[PDB]
RNA sequence: CGCGACCUCAGAUCAGACGUGGCGACCCGCUGAAUUUAAGCAUAUUAGUCAGCGGAGGAGAAGAAACUAACCAGGAUUCCCUCAGUAACGGCGAGUGAACAGGGAAGAGCCCAGCGCCGAAUCCCCGCCCCGCGGCGGGGCGCGGGACAUGUGGCGUACGGAAGACCCGCUCCCCGGCGCCGCUCGUGGGGGGCCCAAGUCCUUCUGAUCGAGGCCCAGCCCGUGGACGGUGUGAGGCCGGUAGCGGCCCCCGGCGCGCCGGGCCCGGGUCUUCCCGGAGUCGGGUUGCUUGGGAAUGCAGCCCAAAGCGGGUGGUAAACUCCAUCUAAGGCUAAAUACCGGCACGAGACCGAUAGUCAACAAGUACCGUAAGGGAAAGUUGAAAAGAACUUUGAAGAGAGAGUUCAAGAGGGCGUGAAACCGUUAAGAGGUAAACGGGUGGGGUCCGCGCAGUCCGCCCGGAGGAUUCAACCCGGCGGCGGGUCCGGCCGUGUCGGCGGCCCGGCGGAUCUUUCCCGCGCGGGGGACCGUCCCCCGACCGGCGACCGGCCGCCGCCGGGCGCAUUUCCA
RNA sequence: UACCCACCCGACCCGUCUUGAAACACGGACCAAGGAGUCUAACACGUGCGCGAGUCGGGGGCUCGCACGAAAGCCGCCGUGGCGCAAUGAAGGUGAAGGCCGGCGCGCUCGCCGGCCGAGGUGGGAUCCCGAGGCCUCUCCAGUCCGCCGAGGGCGCACCACCGGCCCGUCUCGCCCGCCGCGCCGGGGAGGUGGAGCACGAGCGCACGUGUUAGGACCCGAAAGAUGGUGAACUAUGCCUGGG
RNA sequence: GCGAAAGACUAAUCGAACCAUCUAGUAGCUGGUUCCCUCCGAAGUUUCCCUCAGGAUAGCUGGCGCUCUCGCACACGCAGU
RNA sequence: CCCGGCUCGCUGGCGUGAGCCGGGCGUGGAAUGGAGUGCCUAGUGGGCCACUUUUGGUAAGCAGAACUGGCGCUGCGGGAUG
RNA sequence: CUGGAGCGUCGGGCCCAUACCCGGCCGUCGCCGGCAGUCGAGAGUGGACGGGAGCGGCGGGGGCGGCGCGCGCGCGCGCCCGCCCCCGGAGCCCCGCGGACGCUACGCCGCGACGAGUAGGAGGGCCGCUGCGGUGAGCCUUGAAGCCUAGGGCGCGGGCCCGGGUGGAGCCGCCGCAGGUGCAGAUCUUGGUGGUAGUAGCAAAUAUUCAAACGAGAACUUUGAAGGCCGAAGUGGAGAAGGG
RNA sequence: ACAAAGCAUCGCGAAGGCCCGCGGCGGGUGUUGACGCGAUGUGAUUUCUGCCCAGUGCUCUGAAUGUCAAAGUGAAGAAAU
RNA sequence: CAUGAAUGGAUGAACGAGAUUCCCACUGUCCCUACCUACUAUCCAGCGAAACCACAGCCAAGGGAACGGGCUUGGCGGAAUCAGCGGGGAAAGAAGACCCUGUUGAGCUUGACUCUAGUCUGGCACGGUGAAGAGACAUGUUUUUUCACUGACCCGGUGAGG
RNA sequence: CCUCACGAUCCUUCUGACCUUUUGGGUUUUAAGCAGGAGGUGUCAGAAAAGUUACCACAGGGAUAACUGGCUUGUGGCGGC
RNA sequence: GAUUGUUCACCCACUAAUAGGGAACGUGAGCUGGGUUUAGACCGUCGUGAGACAGGUUAGUUUUACCCUACUGAUGAUGUG
């Protein structure tokens, strides 16, 4: 029963919540149980970055979004030939494959392939046994580090590059921006109608012919 | 709290801010938002008008990601970027203009509000209205869109 | 009118396996309301929920796109946030009511069938030995069986793979044993056992102390230990314990070297030839349930039923037509993820025995119903039974003494021990039932007193009696206040130093790639502004921020002052 | 003041439903103990505190065997987002800005070009500022200081009333067009009207009060409905087998 | 279910058993609703209702407030007049 | 109130009419009392009685309005009681 | 009750409410209240400071008067000239040099004014119950909680505080936080207890009596004797199911 | 009252009547066959059983030019159609 | 008002714990009552319950929820009790069974609305072989009438015996 | 000539604009909008709805009847002028 | 007294009269239960039917006093040594 101004409200609480509720007190304990995850998880592959495999560069979809860069799923086939680095190899290596992503690109090819080549560059191979041949990274190359990587391996920061002030030449300064998208906006409107009667004038040209 | 309520101060009080000639029952109007048409209508007509009926099309699956189109005012540009890049400038004497990505601090369009400071602007933008087109021309600068 | 292969199919208490019930929170299939809601009401909702039923495990399902998308694109599952209580559904009403993007937990990928390649390269079960035997396994050897040609092994599976040619570089894994070496995070992995500080010190309470003062620093000791419980009251010290990379002994776990027995000739990159998708399935028509899916989201029955530059999808039917994106009809899988059942623990702003679970106890007990089922009440002596020996009355139940007890006015349903209620003792009342309001009066039990309650406190005058002073200086000590801001230190506002600026940093999409490092970008350095520090100089709030001297005053201590003073007493 | 008693005046038994109860209405022998507006979600206003065109909170992370700890701390997280920072349209989408001056286009209250000012005005508007004139002051005059009074005049927030303005929808009307393109293209005016709009901001977070729902829902209180099960030991029938 | 028929009987139960669960079923309807004091303090009136035992909104009430005036020799407003 | 002046696309031989700017001019019957305006919002929404007016009814402690006044909701002196 | 205690019209006089007056006391609202250390009662300024001078003055209305006058200016002293001096002291009703005892600055104080209440609201509760963080060198075996008291008191009152006994183990005060929070009622729940009341009642089958035994105790047991009944379709003698 | 005996109708030749069941090629009558089975009506004996097929039922080798789905076949279209 | 034919009409011998009516005999049914017995009640020993109760309980009238015990005015009142008694406590028992209303039900009914099991018919499916022959359209297709067949399918019997 | 003489939501239809959507593009159908008109709720602010219960039930009700009682006295009875 | 559940009536009869009324329409823990007015039944009519009918008819459980009071009796009571 309504008394002067409120809103509707449709509380969905006919079903029966009560049955069906989860409370929280593990929340903490979780946070803990996560904790010792984390932990053990590292000091069990000891040298090897703590976070995962390396993962690609890589842009969010729809529209709004655009803007942004992300750790991808794996990084693509087609990228790794080209790196130079088998896809079987990889997976053993901390390079995470997907190989299910359709590259349409050079610009976003070559800036994740720079990932890998930046990738090998830094990476100390552990040699299969101690007195081991070729590939694996020296022992000077070796000593140095125990170092685990603690947070996401060459992290993807979302990074733009300035552009300096300029003199604005009498033509960017004649452009009516407004105009223009109006136009467009209806030339992408119209384009379809407006072909079909090229293509009944043209007809036409015929149709007075014969 | 318990302690700050009025049921406390409602012992000995009999019917209990209830009134005992109409008791407190159970549910007297009906349950919920119950009786819009019938008997309730007062409320639903004189106090939230033109609820009662459909409006409009369907756009039946819909996603808001298609149509992310935020805004912002020329009011406020001369915030987005670092206000030591107007000092630079308004002064400076070659006609620099800072350039302003309103894409790169977010924002799916640009529009006409407010004054403008006499100062010359390169905006790169999205949707421009035409109002921050005029503004930004008859101060000096330009409008550059962006894809 | 035979014998023999196979195919189908029987029988065996045959040789060897295995299945069945339970448990059931969580888990999966299905099935499935009505109360209820809509102020009725059937549509709707409750709600794919309860019951019913079926099924699993230490988790369950799902899972490597016939996905998402419309981007400049992403990329198995599940989960949490978020979308978002939104797109839509609905006597568009009650309600209902998801999804796509992002962030984050976790994050692993893979296997079949076919096409083909390869003397079935296979597989199963016997017998003899060699090792191994408290999860039955390797090694060998046997014209010892049998499946399998209606098809068993390897490669291979679409992210390409096979096969070829020459381009490059070069050879370690697996498993059965059989040893041994490093006990391998709570801060020596799991479990068990066993073990590791310091007062019953004085005095004094008390039935008993664990209590109160004290005891070489709040006393004595210990204190990586002062949680807790026990202990005839409140105890760090008495005892168990507690803390404590404290000790030691078994066992169990897991990981590291050797030996052996077996298994394995397993790469990488280039040019060509060809080779490819899982049928009564997709799809359509229909009906039925479902969701939100819609002129059909999902699932069903029936009917019709495909193709191979195909098929699905690309969310209002449809034709045409353009574009994107997967690839079904075969299949597996950790991880996060769920857990009112179990075992095993830890805790609490909890309840505290008509509460808390039905159940603190012979509790799912007693009892009820034929049965499904229903289903209670009931904790406490004291510290110790020290639980009344013995005399006596009484047939005996009960008493009186006595005894025990700190306490029996704690006596075996015993801490305490209310009210209704009843038991008698004392006082007073009593024909309008009691009971009540206002006002007095009498009497009692008690309570204040007084064996004068004359209540106290100043000041003063007088008369008695008694100590050292007060007033004064001088020595000391300590305050206070004053200022000269005197001198110094301090900070507010201003100015100067451009002096920290690089020996002052951090912020800024400021600027230079004239720089340096790493790969136009990232890191680093260098320039700029805003900020925050030094030097010193000047003004001013000169500020509770002092500290030094000079002052003025007060107080205390110690000297002086012996008595018309200055106290005490009556 | 309380116990008994005494008197004088007063005086119906509470609770409840009720126009009206001492009711010849109902509950109520007496006493102990138990006992009824609770929690959560969502709104809404009121208020408290933090920060403020932001502000948050998680969920996540980094920091514990917790004794205290399932705490506290911290995170380009800190914003991936919500809420707010702008509305309006069914939808494609558009989007809050005006004044003035000069110049140019015939100022054609039409178009464009350079400068100046920037949220238009009126009336109320707490009100801050100015203030003519008093009003003393031991003498006559002179005069600086100091307050009180102060007619009259100025700025004027907040708010209220009004008049103006700009965005979107829709209408009407009517002008000129730009021209990556051709206008069944796009574009510009005037007037009116619809808008939960802008017109120099107030939200965010967190408390608490109230309220309103959704929730069992303040407690107690049906006749029913559904789903599953147990019963012929009574009786009703049938049958089987016995007895009178 | 069973009834030589009477709504008989189905284990003290029949116009159709008992047991458990859904189950806090729903109720515009009975009953009750637990400490003091201070201040203000109703309505049974309005329109719609499948409305007449109830709701919806009119009222009246409180609270919370705020804008101001000036009783500070120096007030406008309001009103069962 | 009273002067001055401007604007108009409405209206008209001109003016009206309306709107503005600018100036000029104060207690305008009695009595009373400080005024204004914004949120939340409970109970309530069966009422009853009196004077007077009045409709049904014959009349009612009957039925239904007006107006006012009560009681409810609130005792007290009186109205013996109510 | 009767030239009335009847009824008309009229006097005086008196009686009494919670009504009015004055006072007393306890509430609330307002006072643009005063009171956070200051002069001053239809308050009608105060003060420098100069030049000049002095008994001047300000030689204005039956106003009856308000704004100017008769406690002083100048004066007493120092001696026509100086002064007209300092509260760490004027000695103080004004004191501005520093301020209550009073000033828990949500304290206290004076004015006035006002305080019928169901439902409801609101406020106030050193009103009450249980839990925790603080805090009270709280209290406690020299006796806590509860309990009990014709033991003194206090609040308006929720309750609170004090006197004794018993009890035997723990308890409270303030500042906060937290509730399953205060009962007379619901044919409320459970347990107990009255009145009724020593009341209803121990009535179906005709039936007992005597003696002895045993025994503390005998109408009730047993034995004997006597009277009786069931009366073989039984109260006779055996079984089923059930019972165990 | 019911039943009852007696009278009366009615369906049924088993790929059936009537009937059960959730389901099967399930089951009862039915170890049946019209002198039986199933379904009704009235109510011994005697005497009698009047008229009405206008309604609703039931039913009938009955026309079904009345209509009438699915599917089925006809057509336009480019397809839903 | 308002009978009546298998919703059977009319009769009727016997029988009916079936409904009436009248008569003889009989009778404490009555005039109108009376007595006698047994068991009680009653009184005692022993044992001892319940129902109910706001407080309670003498009346008239007034008023008063319009018939009160209370209260007003009146009337008046002596402790504690026993057997009786049914005048009163609208006595108790038992939230009225009569009646209205509720958007509370149940049982039944049918011409209520909405549906259902079931059955009838049509279509489609398993769902074939052969044979004749016909029409309609067209200049092969469709519709297919009729009659066989037995392989599905169906029923019959037995110890599956010709 | 004035005062009545008609009607929401949802639903359906017709009309209107070179209108918007029909969504990975495009063209045509088709569908949805937008804005006006019609179908209609007679219970008129808008339920898609027959009975009976003496076999009955529960919440309730002196707000609703049948007795008793009050008032009233039409009628009745009784009595005057 | 006859009839009648009856109140109400009418008649016979006697007398002196066969007046009228009240007390919860006096009087169910006084009775009876004849009639109303449950559940079983029957006819009439109405209803399509369940069923309806101040339309007839037959069968149909009638509690509890001990509690205070009134009354009837019975003991008693303070007072009079
Ligand atoms: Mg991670
Ligand atoms: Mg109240
Ligand atoms: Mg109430
Ligand atoms: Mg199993
Ligand atoms: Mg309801
Ligand atoms: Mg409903
Ligand atoms: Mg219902
Ligand atoms: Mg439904
Ligand atoms: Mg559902
Ligand atoms: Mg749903
Ligand atoms: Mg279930
Ligand atoms: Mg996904
Ligand atoms: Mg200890
Ligand atoms: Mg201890
Ligand atoms: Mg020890
Ligand atoms: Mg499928
Ligand atoms: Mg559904
Ligand atoms: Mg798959
Ligand atoms: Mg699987
Ligand atoms: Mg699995
Ligand atoms: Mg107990
Ligand atoms: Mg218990
Ligand atoms: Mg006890
Ligand atoms: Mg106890
Ligand atoms: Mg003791
Ligand atoms: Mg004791
Ligand atoms: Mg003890
Ligand atoms: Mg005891
Ligand atoms: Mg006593
Ligand atoms: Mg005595
Ligand atoms: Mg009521
Ligand atoms: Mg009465
Ligand atoms: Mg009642
Ligand atoms: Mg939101
Ligand atoms: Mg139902
Ligand atoms: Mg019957
Ligand atoms: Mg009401
Ligand atoms: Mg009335
Ligand atoms: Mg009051
Ligand atoms: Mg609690
Ligand atoms: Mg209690
Ligand atoms: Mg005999
Ligand atoms: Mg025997
Ligand atoms: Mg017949
Ligand atoms: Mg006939
Ligand atoms: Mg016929
Ligand atoms: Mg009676
Ligand atoms: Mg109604
Ligand atoms: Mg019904
Ligand atoms: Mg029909
Ligand atoms: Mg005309
Ligand atoms: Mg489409
Ligand atoms: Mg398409
Ligand atoms: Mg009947
Ligand atoms: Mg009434
Ligand atoms: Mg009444
Ligand atoms: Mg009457
Ligand atoms: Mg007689
Ligand atoms: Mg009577
Ligand atoms: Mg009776
Ligand atoms: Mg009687
Ligand atoms: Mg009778
Ligand atoms: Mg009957
Ligand atoms: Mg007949
Ligand atoms: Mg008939």
């Amino acid at each position: 029963a309504p008394s002067r101004n409120g809103m509707i409200l449709k509380p969905h609480f006919h079903k029966d919540w009560q049955r069906r509720v989860a409370t929280w007190f593990n929340q903490p304990a979780r946070k803990i149980r996560r904790r010792k995850a984390r932990q053990a998880k590292a000091r069990r592959i000891a040298p090897r970055p703590a976070s995962g495999p390396l993962r690609p560069v890589v842009r969010c979809p729809t529209v709004r979004y655009h803007t942004k860069v992300r750790a991808g799923r794996g990084f693509s086939l087609e990228e790794l030939r080209v790196a130079g680095i088998h896809k079987k190899v990889a997976r053993t290596i901390g390079i995470s494959v997907d190989p299910r992503r359709r590259n349409k690109c050079t610009e976003s090819l070559q800036a994740n392939v720079q990932r890998l080549k930046e990738y090998r560059s830094k990476l100390i191979l552990f040699p299969r046994k101690p007195s081991a041949p070729k590939k694996g990274d020296s022992s000077a190359e070796e000593l140095k580090l125990a170092t685990q990587l603690t947070g996401p391996v060459m992290p993807i920061r979302n990074v733009y590059k300035r552009e300096k002030a300029r003199v604005i030449t009498d033509e960017e300064k004649n452009f009516k921006a407004f105009a223009s998208l109006r136009m467009a906006r209806a030339n992408a409107r119209l384009f379809g109608i407006r072909a079909k009667r090229a293509k009944e004038a043209a007809e036409q040209d015929v149709e007075k012919k014969k | 709290p318990s302690r700050l309520r009025k049921t406390r101060k409602l012992r000995g009080h009999v019917s209990h801010g209830h009134g005992r000639i109409g008791k407190h029952r159970k549910h007297p109007g009906g349950r919920g938002n119950a009786g819009g048409m019938h008997h309730h209508r007062i409320n639903f007509d004189k106090y939230h008008p033109g609820y009662f009926g459909k409006v409009g099309m369907r756009h039946y699956h819909l996603k808001r990601n298609q149509s992310f189109c935020p805004t912002v005012n020329l009011d406020k540009l001369w915030t987005l970027v670092s206000e030591q890049t107007r000092i630079n400038a308004a002064k400076n004497k070659t006609g620099a203009a800072p350039i302003i990505d309103v894409v790169r601090s977010g924002y799916y369009k640009v529009l006409g509000k407010g004054k403008l400071p006499k100062q010359p602007v390169i905006v790169k933008a999205k949707f421009f209205s035409r109002r921050a087109e005029e503004k930004i021309k008859g101060v000096g600068g330009a409008c550059v869109l962006v894809a």
